[PDB]
C-alpha cells in the first residue's frame, strides 16, 4: 500500500527548502543545476510513489519537538511521584 | 526501514552518471544532508512511539 | 499570566452587577483608591474591562482569585449540593487541642504527599468556620480551576460540608485528608443531601426549635364532624409542632416488601419499588395534607421523622 500524500507533500517541501539552501551559495552554473535537481527530486518522488511500504499513521511533524518536551515532563513527573509512592 | 536500503543505494546508481567535481560535492553535500534528515525523523517518530505509550503505562500505575 | 487574567474576567462575569462593589470591597486586594475610577454607571463589560486592567497592571496571584472564588461562593452557597460527614474518636483520647497553624499544615501535607499539583485555599470565618477550597490535578496534569472542591469545618465538632463536584474519584483522599489533620479515628457519610447549607446546619446541630418554657360567625351554619376536624388539629399539632419547619426539596424511598392485600397469595417474593418527593418546600406540604382531606389524621412514621432521624435517603426491607 503506497503512502499517504501527507508524507509525500512534507518530503517535497524539504527538498524544495534544501534545494534552495544549496542554490543560495552557487554563483555559476546556476539554471541547469536546478534544472537537474529538479528533475532528480521528481525522479525520487515518481521512484517513492512507485515503491511499496506496510502503511503507517501520524500526524504532522510540525509538532515534533513539543510533544517530546511535553512528554519528556510527563515521563520525569511521573518517575518522580512513583518513587515518593514507593517510599512511602 | 524498507525504503532506507533503496534510497542508500540511489547514491551509487546516481554517481555512474554524473563526472563534475562541483556537481559530485553537491550530490555527496544534500544526500548527506536528507539521509541524516530521514535518520533523524525515523529515531524521532520511534522514540515519540515509546515515550507516549511509557507515559499512558506510568499513569496506568500511579492511579 | 494569562490563564490568571481569564479566571479573574469570569469570576467578575459571574458576579452580578448590583453586589458588585460589595463583593470587591470584601476581598479588600485591589487599593481602595482605585476603585472611584471606575464608573459603574457605564456598561457591564466595559467595567469588568476596566477591572480586567487595573488587575493585570498590578501583580496578581492565583491566590487571590481563589480568595475571590471562596468569598463568591460563600455569598452564593446555593448553586451545588452539599453533603456531610460524621466523625468518630476512641474513647481512650482526650479532648484535642485545637490548633489554626497544624490543622492548616496538615492539610496542606496530606495532599501534598497524596498527590502533586494541588491548590489549596483556606479562608477563616466567624461563628468558628473554615472554607477550604480544592482545585485538584495530579502528576501528570495542571490543577484544574474549573471543577473546584468546596469543605465546611467547624472547629472541634464531628461533623463537615462538602461540594459534590468532582471528588467522587478522590472522596476517600478527603476523608483520610479531614480524619487526619483533624485527630479523629473513623468518618462515615451520612444518608443526608440538600441544596440549603443552612437547613442541613440547622438539622444537623438540631437547633430549629427553640421554643423554650420558663418563667421569667354564621351561627346559621352548623358544622357536622366537628369532634373530627378538632382532633386532626391536635394531632397535627402535636407531631409536627409549632415550629417554622426547615426547608428541604427532595426524599427518596426504597422498598423491599411484600404485597399483601386473592391477589398474588401465593407470591413470595417482595415487590420492589422506588418513590421520590419533589417539592419546592417539603415539610410544609406534608403539614397540610391532613387538614386538607388527603391523608389520615395519624401521618406515617417514615415521613414524620425526617428532622428527628436526621435522614434524607431511606431503605425499607419486610
Amino acid at each position: 500500500q503506497p503512502l499517504s500524500k501527507s508524507t509525500r507533500d512534507h518530503l517535497q517541501t524539504m527538498m524544495e527548502s534544501v534545494i534552495m539552501t544549496i542554490l543560495s551559495n552557487s554563483i555559476k552554473e546556476k539554471e541547469e543545476i536546478q534544472y537537474h535537481l529538479n528533475f532528480l527530486k521528481k525522479r525520487l518522488l515518481q521512484q517513492c510513489e512507485t515503491l511499496k511500504v506496510p502503511p503507517k499513521k501520524m500526524e504532522d511533524l510540525t509538532n515534533v519537538s513539543s510533544l517530546l518536551n511535553m512528554e519528556r515532563a510527563r515521563d520525569k513527573a511521573n518517575e518522580e511521584g512513583l518513587a515518593l509512592l514507593q517510599e512511602e | 526501514n524498507i525504503v532506507l536500503p533503496e534510497f542508500e543505494k540511489t547514491h551509487l546508481e546516481h554517481q555512474q552518471r554524473i563526472e563534475s567535481k562541483v556537481c559530485k560535492a553537491a550530490i555527496a553535500t544534500f544526500y548527506v544532508n536528507v539521509k541524516e534528515q530521514f535518520i533523524k525523523m525515523l529515531k524521532e517518530s520511534q522514540m515519540l512511539t515509546n515515550l507516549k505509550r511509557k507515559n499512558a503505562k506510568m499513569i496506568s500505575d500511579i492511579e | 499570566d494569562e490563564t490568571v487574567a481569564e479566571f479573574i474576567k469570569r469570576t467578575i462575569l459571574k458576579i452580578p452587577m448590583n453586589e458588585l462593589t460589595t463583593i470587591l470591597k470584601a476581598w479588600d486586594f485591589l487599593s481602595e483608591n482605585q476603585l472611584q475610577t471606575v464608573n459603574f454607571r457605564q456598561r457591564k463589560e466595559s467595567v469588568v474591562q476596566h477591572l480586567i486592567h487595573l488587575c493585570e497592571e498590578k501583580r496578581a496571584s492565583i491566590s487571590d482569585a481563589a480568595l475571590l472564588d471562596i468569598i463568591y461562593m460563600q455569598f452564593h452557597q446555593h448553586q451545588k449540593v452539599w453533603e456531610v460527614f460524621q466523625m468518630s474518636k476512641g474513647p481512650g483520647e482526650d479532648v484535642d487541642l485545637f490548633d489554626m497553624k497544624q490543622f492548616k499544615n496538615s492539610f496542606k501535607k496530606i495532599l501534598q504527599r497524596a498527590l502533586k499539583n494541588v491548590t489549596v485555599s483556606f479562608r477563616e470565618t466567624e461563628e468558628n468556620a473554615v472554607w477550604i477550597r480544592i482545585a485538584w490535578g495530579t502528576q501528570y496534569t495542571k490543577p484544574n480551576q474549573y471543577k473546584p472542591t468546596y469543605v465546611v469545618y467547624y472547629s472541634q465538632t464531628p461533623y463537615a460540608f462538602t461540594s459534590s463536584s468532582m471528588l467522587r474519584r478522590n472522596t476517600p483522599l478527603l476523608g483520610q485528608a479531614l480524619t487526619i489533620a483533624s485527630k479523629h479515628h473513623q468518618i462515615v457519610k451520612m444518608d443526608l443531601r440538600s441544596r440549603y447549607l443552612d437547613s442541613l446546619k440547622a438539622i444537623v446541630f438540631k437547633q430549629y426549635n427553640q421554643t423554650f418554657e420558663t418563667h421569667n360567625m354564621d351561627s346559621r351554619i352548623i358544622h357536622e364532624n366537628i369532634v373530627e376536624k378538632e382532633r386532626v388539629q391536635r394531632i397535627t399539632q402535636e407531631t409536627f409542632g409549632d415550629y417554622p419547619q426547615p426547608q428541604l426539596e427532595f426524599a427518596q424511598y426504597k422498598l423491599e416488601t411484600k404485597f399483601k392485600s386473592s391477589i398474588l397469595a401465593e407470591r413470595e417474593e417482595p415487590l420492589r419499588c422506588l418513590i421520590k418527593f419533589s417539592s419546592p418546600h417539603l415539610l410544609e406540604a406534608l403539614k397540610s395534607l391532613a387538614p386538607a382531606g388527603i391523608a389520615d389524621a395519624p401521618l406515617s412514621p417514615l415521613l414524620t421523622c425526617i428532622p428527628n432521624k436526621r435522614m434524607n435517603y431511606f431503605k425499607i426491607r419486610d
